[PDB]
Formats: structure tokens, sequence, C-alpha cells
RNA sequence: UAUGCAAAUAUAAAAUUAUAGUAAUUAUAAAUUAUAUUAUAUUAUAUUUAUUCAUAUAAUUAAUAGGAUAAUAUUUGUAGUUUUUGAUACCAUGAUAAGGAUUAUAAAUUGAAAGUGUUAAUAUCAUAAUCAAAAUUUAUUAUUUAUAUUAAAUAUGUAUGUGUAGAUAAAAUAAGAA
């Protein structure tokens, strides 16, 4: 009667330092001893865990722009995601790609620290997006 | 799946269950280092005699003033059985440290006919030496107790310089293990909620900690450990 | 996840943080949105150096530069909840059941008032307190004179 | 009450108990306290100094009259924090061919430093023969008697360490205290340059007299760059000097030992492109290291991997334990007796009980 | 509704019940507990105003990490997977509210402690949470009435019907009431 909610995950260090650092114990914190952090998760569980985070307008949230499901069930009555082809027909495309997120560094200031527009704030210290690397 | 040495039980076998992070006393928690490779009476075991710790004298020193001497540094040679020592150490009065507790009490004469020299006079520098400077330190502790000025302790002593074997007050780093119960002077009952909290004493300590600790040499430690990891009867998380 | 080994009493404590993530979004994009809305629906000429096509192509294309923005804090301040840092439970700005200073529910306030948490002093309950601003005009009064305070106060260089 | 804490700054409750100052009390300041005037730490940042140099410097400086004659041959060699990239050979002709012109032993020297940095910075190894033709005749050989200059002995070292030359031990043994004794002049860039260089070379004697005289000397081991230690300590595999790197090592201060440790475990792992030479595998010295720096830091407390496999006493547990052995006590009494010498001296004992096992 | 047929509490007694065998004593007393002002006398109560009352949505909560004018750390770029289990879609102890009937003029306030969703020990599939543009059926809510009527976040198309049944709400405090 074992339940969990990912059933596999990969380690930090590659197969050249752990295997020669085991027989040194390492003091873990006492009242949870076996952690499991984001950059421990495998590529597929982090994926779809990380598109989730954003409110809307995220690969995560059914009705998006960025969703990838062929149908969605809403209130026990299917849908159909009308495709990208049939939504150019009506919506005029308007895109200009990653160059349109990215602020100049003369208005960073003005925009308090941030080039990016993208709706999860990035922050430049080696601490914040924390994964692996 | 979950086991008596994984789940959160209080009481396990009895008694006091070592393995909740709620019972042990937050002192223990607190940052500490290891002192099983310094001094024998350097470590956290003569926490009361760690206030009456003698100065040091080193090799450099031991020779240089053999080979120019002064008036007033009385070097004392405290090793007991005579027939253990066979050396003389240049300019060196001999002061059993057996007997160092009453001839510190002796008046000047008192010293002097029973001794063949004259007492340090309480101001001079003295330098006590002994097989691997354990007597030499216990009798600078009496020295020391007696208000002398300058007591100093030659670490290694005759047994270093002169390069021979000798270990008077035969001691074991390593200690038996605990075949009785933990003991009631170690165990803490809290001032508010008065409940029975441990303390790194007795079965388990740092003592234990320092001698369970993995050897220095990696070709040694693999020896002890089987193959396959050195530490496989626990989970895979917790290691 | 999923209340397993939960560290907060209250699952919905996390979403003050959120609100505080979405308060700096809103500090990041108050700037380039303002101006960029300033510029599409300006009709009047902006200058001699840009007149008609080129002002209007300019306009178009700043439009379209900010429905490209991804992500822009479009959400005014006040559709915002307001949600207790203390016991996560939500009030609306404007009602009784949230406090401008303290930023708490009228639960919080009511709780902390009662015990010891929170230094105030007590007025009668159907007057104006004790601020002469307040037994002048009342709300809107101090309301005015807080902006008198802070901008109007200063002759402008 | 409740699981929330309560802060007791906010909390006027609190702060008006008997505990803490009541506000009809006089508020004033009791007991100034003086924290930083009694015990001044010194000031160690976290994150290096970004306005450092991060180099070698060779203090040039000759008489302005011939700084002047040879600034136009002097533009090709490196300036202070500036280095033109013309080619080594040409800079290399050129003191070939203008050095017998200027008389002066000084700015002779000083010239061919600069060349030496010059060469050593663009890595051409061809420069050997230059120290050869000029220096090798009076400077070091047969028990040469001159003093070269500090600037073309400091060069000269950094362009051995540079291109890895095998040479380098004829000078650094003129540069010991019974010779010239250069040591105590030589910046921590150069000996962390001279340690790297030793480690990629793979020395084993090398880096035990490099780092024994840079204790003898009060090299700043801390301001060492740690990258050079950790290659210096990976070479070593005897076991004499194996020895010696465990009993010098407790010289590093503890933060100097965690991050050495966490450079050999990064670089050896997934740091193994930032080197442009891959290191190699040295496990005893590498489990040493980690070793060490557990040692140093301050030890946590984890009960639970402590104590998993923990057992209480057999007397203890017994009334917890179905199956447990109970003539074991009398066992070790009726030994310790014989042992005392109250029982007769190895005397037969029969089982007390059955053996339910 | 006394004419006959009918000894009958005004007491010479031996713990209850029972045919004088059934069970193990049996009864009784006192204190306290919400029903009854009296008609000068610790207060004259008696007037004005009002009543078509409605809203909630698209799931992941369990680390510390310092930078210019500072005597030097690449610590530039700090890298050890995996044995635990409750405030969640029930339940998972306690705690603040509303509710005026007798301590009054006087140098004075007309709002109560008896408890109101969120808060501190019982566990044992629980991902229910706003960041806009959204779905009345639900006791506890003062709306503008007939000269001039929709411009800035998008903001109400419904019900003209003799001030009109039943039922019901509020006020004796800078107001005017005996
Ligand atoms: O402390 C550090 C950190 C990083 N690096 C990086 O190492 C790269 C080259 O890799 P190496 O550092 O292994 O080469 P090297 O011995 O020739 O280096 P130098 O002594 O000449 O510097 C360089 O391009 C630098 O960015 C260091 O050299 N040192």
């Amino acid at each position: 009667s074992v339940s969990g909610v990912f059933s596999k995950g990969r380690g930090i260090g590659h197969e050249a330092t752990t295997s020669i650092l085991r027989y040194i114990p390492r003091a873990r914190v006492p009242w949870q001893p076996s952690r499991f952090g984001r950059e421990n998760l495998t590529a597929a569980d982090m994926a779809r865990l990380w598109s989730r985070g954003r409110y809307r307008d995220g690969p995560g949230n059914y009705n998006s722009g960025y969703c990838t499901e062929r149908t969605h069930v809403l209130e026990e009555n299917t849908v159909s995601i009308i495709p990208r082809r049939e939504l150019e027909k009506y919506m005029p495309d308007i895109t200009i790609g990653p160059k349109a997120l990215v602020t100049p560094v003369s208005l960073m200031n003005a925009r308090n620290g941030h080039r990016v527009t993208h709706d999860l704030l990035h922050s430049y210290d080696p601490h914040i997006g924390r994964l692996g690397k | 799946q979950a086991d008596r040495r994984t789940r959160h039980h209080m009481m396990v076998d009895g008694q006091i269950n070592p393995r909740e992070w709620f019972n042990w006393h937050p002192k223990e928690y607190q940052p500490w280092y290891f002192d099983r490779h310094k001094f024998l009476y350097e470590q956290r075991q003569y926490a009361q005699f760690h206030h009456l710790l003698c100065h040091q004298v080193y090799l450099k020193d031991m020779l240089h003033l053999m080979r120019y001497p002064e008036p007033y540094t009385h070097i004392i040679d405290c090793r007991t059985s005579t027939q253990k020592m066979h050396r003389w150490v240049p300019h060196s009065l001999w002061l059993p440290r057996d007997e160092v507790e009453y001839a510190l009490q002796l008046s000047a004469d008192e010293f002097l006919d029973m001794y063949g020299f004259r007492k340090p006079d309480k101001s001079d520098d003295v330098i006590l030496l002994s097989h691997n400077g354990i007597y030499s330190e216990q009798a600078g502790w009496e020295w020391k107790k007696q208000f002398f000025q300058h007591v100093y302790n030659y670490r290694g002593g005759t047994n270093e310089l002169f390069g021979e074997s000798y270990s008077d007050m035969n001691v074991s780093d390593v200690l038996s293990p605990w075949k009785g119960p933990f003991p009631q002077s170690g165990v803490f009952v809290d001032k508010w909620s008065k409940r029975k909290v441990l303390t790194r004493t007795g079965p388990f300590d740092r003592q234990y900690e320092m001698q369970d600790f993995a050897l220095p040499d990696l070709e040694l430690e693999k020896a002890r450990h089987p193959e396959e990891g050195p530490r496989q009867n626990m989970p895979f998380g917790l290691q | 996840m999923r209340h397993i080994g939960q560290d907060v009493p209250k699952r919905h404590t996390h979403f003050v943080l959120e609100s505080r993530l979405m308060y700096e979004k809103s500090f990041r994009d108050c700037w380039l949105h303002s101006v960029c809305r300033a510029i599409s629906q300006l009709d009047e000429p902006l200058s001699k150096t840009v007149v008609g096509t080129h002002q209007k192509m300019l306009q178009r294309k700043v439009t379209c530069f900010q429905y490209n923005q991804y992500g822009l804090f479009k959400t005014p301040y006040y559709r915002l909840a307001n949600v207790d840092r203390y016991h996560a439970v939500q009030g609306v700005a404007g009602t009784r059941e949230w406090v401008p200073y303290v930023n708490v529910s009228y639960w919080t306030m009511n709780k902390m008032v009662r015990g010891g948490n929170l230094l105030v002093h007590r007025v009668h309950y159907t007057g104006w307190g004790t601020d002469s601003h307040l037994k002048k005009g009342g709300w809107e009064h101090r309301w005015n004179k807080v902006l008198q305070r802070n901008v109007l106060q200063y002759s402008r260089i | 009450v409740g699981y929330t804490p309560v802060n007791p700054d906010t909390s006027p409750m609190v702060a008006y108990s008997q505990y803490h100052w009541h506000y009809n009390l006089p508020q004033g300041m009791e007991r100034p306290h003086s924290v930083n005037r009694t015990f001044a730490a010194p000031f160690q940042s976290n994150h290096s100094l970004v306005n450092k140099y991060r180099g070698v410097w060779i203090e040039f400086d000759m008489h302005p009259a011939f700084s002047v004659a040879l600034e136009p041959q002097l533009r090709k060699l490196p300036r202070g924090r500036t280095l033109p990239k013309t080619p080594a050979e040409e800079v290399i002709a050129d003191y070939t061919a203008l050095a017998p012109l200027v008389d002066d032993e000084k700015t002779r020297d000083l010239w061919l430093a600069k060349v030496f940095q010059h060469c050593a910075f663009q890595r051409c190894g061809g420069a050997m023969e230059l120290w050869e033709r000029y220096c090798h005749q009076r400077f070091t050989a047969e028990g040469a008697t001159a003093k070269p200059p500090l600037s073309l002995v400091k060069s000269v070292l950094f362009y051995c360490n540079k291109t890895d030359n095998s040479g380098w031990r004829a000078l650094f043994d003129r540069c010991l205290k019974d010779g010239w004794n250069y040591t105590p002049l030589f910046d921590t860039a150069q000996w962390s340059f001279m340690l790297k260089s030793i480690g990629r070379m793979g020395d084993e004697d090398g880096v035990r007299a490099v780092l024994e005289e840079m204790l003898d000397v009060q090299a700043d081991l801390d301001r060492v760059e740690a990258r050079s230690v950790v290659i210096a300590l990976n070479a070593v595999t005897n076991a004499d000097v194996y020895e010696f790197v465990k009993k010098y090592l407790f010289n590093f201060g503890e933060r100097k030992v965690k991050f050495l440790r966490t450079t050999y475990s990064d670089l050896r792992g997934h740091g193994a492109g930032k080197l442009r030479i891959p290191l190699k595998e040295n496990d005893n010295m590498y489990y040493h290291v980690c070793w060490h720096s557990s040692i140093r830091s301050p030890r946590q407390f984890s009960p639970r991997q402590l104590y998993f496999d923990y057992t209480p006493s057999t007397l203890g547990s017994s009334s917890h334990n179905p199956n447990a052995k109970i003539d074991d006590i009398v066992k070790d009494k009726i030994e310790k007796w014989k042992a005392e010498g109250l029982l007769p001296e190895d005397y037969v004992h029969e089982d007390r009980v059955y053996d339910r096992s």
C-alpha cells in the first residue's frame, strides 16, 4: 500500500563524484531526511509541473493557446480545440517573437530591474531559478 | 514499507527512541568540532580539567635549552617506574608525579633534604617531561594548583626525545560498547512540558560517533564496508 | 505537495505570496503599459517631428507591440482580491471586512485588538474618533488632506 | 496561542508585560552596547574582489630616457593592463636584433622580462632559447654569482608556468633562501600559477616543495585560488608526499577547505570542461579532501541516521523481545568471577537452559 | 339521600414488604427551585414615520547563499534522487456578535459576558481558491416618482394603474411630543 506523487526521479551529480563521496556521511535535515525538489524531478514531470505554474496564458491551462490536448471535457460535454490555422482566418496574426518580450537596458531601470516582459519574473542572480545548473 | 526504525513512535523496546528529532535536548544540535586527533587531555572528556591545562614547549625549545641552559628554568623529569627509564635528560631533576602532591607542600629545606634539590621558588619557570607527556601534564596540574607562575609541559616527552616507545598510563582510545541501558544521569525532563528527553551520553555520545567515523584512507575505508555501497541497511533517501 | 507533510496550517496562505508577486509584476509593467496606452489612443499630433502618417503608423506599431507583450499586467488594483496574511481570509477593500493600514481582515483585526497583538487606542463607536480632519469633514476630507500633504504641498518645478 | 507565532516587537502585550518596559515607565536607553569595538571582525567578502588585477605583475620601471627611446619597440610589448596582440616572433626578433645596441644591463633585463611576459600570454614555448642565449651564461650556471632582477625572474617563472616547461626547478632552487632569496616577494598569483602548472605537469615532489616553501615564507593560502590548489593536490600519488599533504591540509582555513572540496567535486564532475586539460582520476586524494573538509566543518546532528541500527540491551529490552538470550548475562558473570579468581579457574560450566533457536 | 339487613381509626405497642415464608431494610424531614403590582406614592408614554430586496469563478502549499571607491578566496558558474502519512470536497475539543424594562442630573456615555463561519491535541484514498470580463430561487435588504435624462475601465428593458389587502419595521439622545 505505497502511494507516490512521482514514480521516478534522477540525481544531480553524475557517476564521477558520488561513488567516492558516498563514504562520507551527510548530515541531512533531522525532521525530513528524504527530500525531493524540483531540480530532482524527471523531464516530463518537471515540464508538466512547470506548465501548471501560471494561472492562465500558460501551457498548463486547458484554454491558453499553448495547450496540446486534442479535446477537453467541459461539464460532461466534450469540446474540440480550434486549431491555429482555423483561428487565423478571423483572428489577425500579430507576432514579433522573442524580441518583443525583451526590453533594453536603459529601460530596465524604469521597468524596475526587469528586461523581460514574461509573466514569470526573471532574476539574474544564480540562486532563484536554481535548477541543477 | 514502514518499519520500527522508520516510524515516529516515541518508545521502542521500552526505552526512549533515539531516532526522533524531537527526542533530543536542543543543546546537542549545537555545532561542535571533532577533537579525537588532538591531545589526549585537550579532548572534550576533561571538561572539568580544561581550565587547568598547562602551556607548551616544543622540540626546538628543548634542544635550545639543552645546548644553552639557563640558571632559573627547572627541567623536572616526572617519570615513575625507574625500571623503565634508561637515559638522563640534561639539566633534569627527578620529582615523580606520584609524590608531587606532598612534595609541593614541603618547605624549602623540608624539600631539599628529601629530594636533593631546593624548591623552584614558585616564580622560576618549570618544564615537565614524562613519557607521552601524560604524567607531565598531570603533574603540571598539581603545580598550577600550587600556584606556580610558569609551568610548561613537554608533549611527547622523553619518549619522542629519545625515539623510544614507553606508554605510561596505558589507555585505549576506543571504548567497549555500552552493554547496559541508557543511564538515568542522562535523562532530561523538560522544564515546561515535563517531557523526558535524551542526551548524547552513555550508549550514544560524541566519543562513540568519532570512533565510528570513517577512516581517512580510501583503500582502508573500502575494507570496512561491503561491496555495492557503504550503507545499504537503510533506505535510499536515508543514508 | 498534495497535503503530504504540509508545514503551514493553512494552504491558502500561499495566495498571499501569489498576490505579492502579482503586485511586483504590476510594478514592472505599470510604466510600459501606461506609455503604450497613452501613445496608442492620442488623436492629436504628438509634435512637429511626427504628424499624420508618421504618427498613425507609429501608433499602430506600438499597439501591436503592446499586444505582443506576453504577460503584461493588465488587471487594475481594485479588482485584485485582498487576502489576509495571518489566516488567509478574503476581504474586499471599501467594505468593513478589510482595514487599510494593517492589511488584515475584520476578523483578524478583531482578534488582534481583543488580544494583545496590535497597539491601538479605543474611541467611541458612534463618533468621529479624535482626528481633527475627521471631525471637520470626515473620510473625504481626510482623504483630500492626505492628497494635499503628499502632492499639493509642493510647488513643483 | 496557535500554530502561528507571536512577534514580541509588534505585539504590545509582550512589550508592556512585566518582562519588558511598560510605557508609563520612563523610556530611556539601558546598558549601552559596543559590539563593533570590543572585537571587530576582519572584512571577508563572499564575492571575490571585482577590481583585482587577477594576474602577475612585473614591476616594470626603467629610466625615462630608455623608456621613451624604446617606446616604438615597447608599444608591442604589454603595458599596464593593456595587451597588444602582436605576434610573439616579431618582438623576439626585435629583441634579438636590438639588445646588443642598447648598453644597459637593467634595461636589457626589463626588456627580456617583457618579452617573456608577452610570449607567456601568447603561450609561445619557443622563447626559452632567449634565456639560454642571454641569461643562462651568467645568472645560473656552474655556480653563477650574478643577482638577477626580481622582474626578470618573476617573468621567467610566469613564462615557464604558462608553457609547463620542465626547467622551472633549476631557477626555483636558486630562488630559495640560500640563493637569490626571491621567494618572499612572489605574489599569490605567482604561487597559484606555479601550483596549477605543477599539478598539470604531474610532478610529485614539485607540489610538496612549493607547499612547504609557501608555508615557510608565509604565503597566503586563503588568497591562493582554490582551483590551483586542487590541481596541485590531485597529482600526488606517492605515499610519503601523500602523508605530507594529509598533515599539511590543516593549515588552510575551514572555509578554504570547504571550498577546496566543492571545487574538486565540481571540477572532477560537471566542471570537467572548465579546464582546458581534463584532470586525472585520483580517488584517494578526492576522498581524503572530502573527509578532511568533513572533519574541519562543524558536525550537525542526524539522530535517525546515526542510530538507525541501534538495538537496546538484552536486559533492557527483555520484556519487549519475545526471543532474547538471558543466560548470556549469567555466562558473563561466571567469566568475570573466574577472571577475578573467586570461582575456580577454568571450571566447566554446563548449559543452564535450553537453546530456543 | 339512616325503617330493616352493617362491630368498628379516636389508638396497652416488638425495623420494611409479604396469608405471620417470596425482596434486604422501609419511610419521613429540612433548605433551595420563575408566575400572580394592587388603586397619592420613586416619573406624563403616546406620537410621528416607514414596508415589491437580488448576484461568487478555469487545482500542485514543505532551503541558505553577501559585488565599485574595503590589503587580493573564480566561493566567474557554491550541483550527494528516491521510508513517509491530517485543517483537504465530511468529521478532525476551547475563543470575541447580535439581542434596550428600573443605581436619574450631577462637575457624567442610551449598548450586555453566557456567544457569533474561519483560531491551539480525536485523523487515515481527498490537488477543489480570485491575478479580471463569469451561472438569482436564495429568510434577515431604506431606490432616484412626471419642466430640461447614456462622454471615458462595461454598468441594468422594466412593474403607470384612487399613497390602495393581509402581515410587519423604526424613533422620546440638537432637538421641539407631557
Ligand atoms: O579560477 C579560474 C576560473 C576559470 N578559469 C578559466 O580557465 C580557462 C582555461 O582553462 P585552464 O584554467 O585549465 O587553462 P590554463 O591553465 O591555461 O589557464 P591560465 O592559468 O592561463 O588562466 C580560462 O579561459 C578561464 O576562464 C581559470 O583559468 N581560472
